[PDB]
């Protein structure tokens, strides 16, 4: 479930 | 010590203007068409709605409805970009830093779209566009319904009289919160929205003095903007089965689990 798109979003 | 918190708050304006490039003042000014220096196009039917694009660069009720899911998009990426600007954001269980946004973003979406808002439309599109109200309520039946919520409760909200100064604490007040469902360490979510709480208590009583229980007001609309997003959220499922038409983005349908 855990939401990939937002975790790339923290990251950058 | 209140000259911590005004440091916490000129931060957050910092962050607010370089995370969103399109702040109320710059609307208010587009909007007070007595500053009439570059004016935008007006869409008030479905005839001024197809020379919009020629214009400002761009089934209408689907047209539109794929045009919001545009910058809702592009608003997620400066929501996200300025929630790791909120100090302990980034130090959060990453696990977390997501429950935050999946919940706390729309309210975001909808507190600053009253910015872009008046009794009548709508800033649309970097300020050059200008969609009517009524148009929007003279839509298809399952939209007639989709931004007249906003509106009203855009209409309460800006009698508040928040600047960018203001909005910018009370922005990050919402991201961190503990109700959200599925928190691990709702204990240091917590610990951080309090110093933002004072931060945000003390900036109000400074630039709104005149308005005594005003940090009082602003947190009431706190709740009504779960109720937005709620019956939104719900609203949004209704057409997902009428209208298969429709292809969602990947990163908002990503967040729309409803409950």
């Amino acid at each position: 479930k855990n939401h990939p798109m937002l975790m790339n979003l923290l990251k950058d | 010590e209140s000259a911590d918190l005004r440091a916490l708050a000129k931060h957050l304006y910092d962050s607010y203007i370089k995370s969103f490039p399109l702040t109320k003042a710059k609307a208010r000014a587009i909007l007070t068409g007595k500053t009439t220096d570059k004016s935008p196009f007006v869409i008030y039917d479905m005839n001024s709605l197809m020379m919009g694009e020629d214009k400002i660069k761009f089934e209408v009720a689907i047209r539109i409805f794929q045009g919001c899911q545009f910058r809702s998009v592009e608003a997620v990426q400066e929501i996200t970009e300025y929630a790791k600007s909120i100090p302990g954001f980034v130090n959060l269980d990453l696990n977390d830093q997501v429950t935050l946004l999946k919940y706390g973003v729309h309210e975001i979406i909808y507190t600053m779209l009253a910015s872009l808002m008046n009794k009548d439309g709508v800033l649309i599109s970097e300020g050059q566009g200008f969609m009517t109200r009524e148009f929007l309520k003279s839509l298809r039946k399952p939209f007639g319904d989709f931004m007249e919520p906003k509106f009203e409760f855009a209409v309460k909200f800006n009698a508040l009289e928040l600047d960018d100064s203001d909005l910018a604490i009370f922005i990050a007040v919402i991201i961190l919160s503990g109700d959200r469902p599925g928190l691990l360490n709702v204990k240091p979510i917590e610990d951080i929205q309090d110093n933002l709480l004072q931060a945000l208590e003390l900036q109000l009583k400074l630039n709104h003095p005149e308005s005594s229980q005003l940090f009082a007001k602003l947190l009431q609309k706190m709740t009504d903007l779960r109720q937005i997003v709620t019956e939104h959220v719900q609203l949004l499922q209704v057409i997902k089965k009428t209208e298969t038409d429709m292809s969602l983005h990947p990163l908002l349908q990503e967040i729309y689990k409803d409950l």
